[PDB]
């Protein structure tokens, strides 16, 4: 899954 | 007085002033470019260019780019004045490798040899040693670095041979080889088609330019970044 | 920095006279991603050509695989024209069976 | 085993909107993709082993890609590239984790082999490093790469076990070509194998012959498998090509 947080 | 851009205004460095001669320079050269950051300033002449941290610490190199043939020993230069450690790393094609380290030496590549001096030596250069060398220097209050780009070069070996003409331009590096075909008055010939790119185990590239032969002499004139003059072959 | 494409023209299987196959033009290593790739049948562009969309290598390079169904004829030959920015002249890479 | 996610913004003057294209890879094979120029501004499956995920997966994934488009160059035909991912061995335990950037395909700021520090390969990129190591981006990324990247890679490996662990053996040939009267080239082929990792080494009389051996990098085939060959130049003489692949019980030795 994509990293999510910034 | 060096013109500089501060990160996003324009300013100058002697306006901010702090006396250098407390901490010695390796040399002074006074088109150049400069950038200050929050303080550390990078000085970048077309030749050598230091990295200066406010003065309290500076890192010096006499050349930011070095073109060296394979096999030759590279005395990559880096120097500083004011220490915890000195590390030399290699970044190329997304891969970050360690090359050398010093604390209290550990040559990751077997031959690595290192107003203080950090001029690291790379004997027996190979293609895998090409890339951006970062002469990182660590210090109780600073961790300034210096960038040296080591463009490893390998001259080709053109073997014009054979109704199709083939010149095997093998062993060249880096990739951008331009092959010009001349026929004899030596007029250039269009219509030459390259072959699939090949590699040796050492990392040097092999390619062949194919041109149809018609009746008559020919010349596979190969130019490359590693050549002062474009070499070639004729049959 | 701009990097010259590494272009390979080959087949899915070893070429057999008349046997169906796919002509792969694995154009890799190039940068920037703006690239023009054509699969050439006897010097002219093939119309029905598929291609995997822009693929991203670790080396910070891009690679593309243009493929098309073909039957390898002995009297006819294939190639792959590439027109990247580093190519002052468009590079046509021959397809030898090997 | 490795899962990588790539994010690139190819800048465009006049067009105004940089082209943001996002891809995800597992074992070099693509499985998700997003493209700003696509007809629908949503990320799609490009592998059959991930279409099984529920609608909450896609909408959950699609919103995260939109956020990354806005912050692609937050702290950095200009091309800005991003990469992150993790490597895994047959134990299914963490090997190595990456998080890298490039400015026009030149290394800009890359995460070290130890997932703790950054290697600024450009002098313009050292403020980026000073910013991140002060923001502790490494620690927050270490949790994802060591924790989250591997876990979904394990799930993807379970979901696509018919695909990712296919471990096809190389369909191998030996091709001999006479380049000249006094010498010839021996080419040993590795066809239709998977994974892409293969070793083809030449030996003369049982000792390595690296100095006179050429080869070509592994070629993706249209099937989904890979190809490779390595060739040596012989002065005629018997040489052996050693083929070493995961799909082989024993390394092969070839002779003309």
């Amino acid at each position: 899954k994509i990293l999510g947080f910034v | 007085v060096l013109d500089c851009f501060l990160v996003r205004a324009r300013a100058s460095l002697v306006l901010a002033q702090d006396d250098p001669p407390i901490i010695f320079e390796a040399s002074v050269d006074l088109e150049v470019t400069c950038e200050i950051f929050r303080f550390m300033a990078n000085v970048q002449v077309s030749g050598g260019g230091p990295s200066i941290s406010l003065v309290e610490f500076q890192v010096m190199t006499q050349t930011q780019s070095l073109s060296f043939l394979l096999g030759s020993s590279a005395s990559l230069d880096c120097g500083f004045s004011m220490l915890i450690s000195v590390e030399w790393r290699l970044q190329h094609l997304g891969r970050g490798q360690l090359v050398y380290s010093w604390t209290a030496g550990q040559a990751v590549r077997k031959g690595a040899t290192l107003a203080r001096d950090a001029s690291l030596t790379l004997p027996g250069l190979t293609i895998q040693d090409e890339g951006t060398y970062i002469c990182q220097i660590t210090t109780s209050l600073y961790q300034a670095q210096q960038i040296i780009q080591l463009n490893i070069q390998a001259s080709p070996k053109v073997r014009l041979s054979l109704p199709t003409l083939i010149c095997d331009i093998a062993g060249y590096y880096p990739l951008d080889v331009v092959v010009t075909w001349t026929r004899e008055s030596p007029a250039q010939v269009s219509g030459a088609s390259f072959s699939s790119l090949r590699q040796s185990v050492a990392g040097t590239y092999s390619i062949s330019s194919s041109l149809t032969a018609e009746p008559a002499t020919y010349t596979c004139q190969v130019t490359h970044i590693s050549l002062e003059e474009p070499l070639g072959a004729s049959t | 920095i701009q990097r010259t494409p590494k272009i390979q023209v080959y087949s899915r299987h070893p070429a057999e006279n008349g046997k169906s196959n796919f002509l792969n033009c694995y154009v890799s290593g190039f940068c920037p991603s703006d690239i023009e790739v054509d699969l050439l049948k006897n010097g002219e562009r093939i119309e029905k050509v598929e291609h995997s969309d822009l693929s991203f290598s670790k080396d910070w390079s891009f690679y593309l695989l243009y493929y098309t169904e073909f039957t390898p004829t002995e009297k006819d030959e294939y190639a792959c024209r590439v027109n990247h920015v580093t190519l002052s002249q468009p590079k046509i890479v021959k397809w030898d069976r090997d | 085993h490795s899962m990588r996610y790539f994010f690139t913004s190819v800048s465009r003057p006049g067009r105004g909107e940089p082209r943001f294209i996002a891809v995800g890879y597992v074992d070099d094979t693509q499985f998700v993709r997003f493209d700003s120029d696509a007809a629908s501004q949503r990320m799609e499956p490009r592998a059959p082993w991930i279409e099984q995920e529920g609608p909450e997966y896609w909408d959950g994934e699609t919103r995260k890609v939109k956020a990354h488009s806005q912050t692609h160059r937050v702290d950095l035909s200009h091309t800005v590239q991003r990469m992150y991912g993790c490597d895994v061995g047959s134990d299914w335990r963490f090997l190595r984790g990456y998080h890298q950037y490039a400015y026009d395909c030149k290394d800009y700021i890359a995460l070290k082999e130890d997932l703790r520090s950054w290697t600024a390969a450009d002098m313009a990129a050292q403020t980026t490093k000073h910013k991140w190591e002060a923001a502790h981006v490494a620690e927050q990324l270490r949790a994802y790469l060591e924790g989250t990247c591997v876990e979904w890679l394990r799930r993807y490996l379970e979901n696509g076990k018919e695909t990712l662990q296919r471990t096809d053996a190389p369909k191998t040939h030996m091709t001999h070509h006479a380049v000249s009267d006094h010498e010839a080239t021996l080419r040993c082929w590795a066809l239709s194998f998977y994974p892409a990792e293969i070793t083809l080494t030449w030996q003369r009389d049982g000792e390595d012959q690296t100095q006179d051996t050429e080869l070509v990098e592994t070629r993706p085939a249209g099937d989904g498998t890979f190809q490779k060959w390595a060739a040596v130049v012989v002065p005629s003489q018997r040489y052996t090509c050693h083929v070493q692949h995961e799909g082989l019980p024993k390394p092969l030795t070839l002779r003309w």
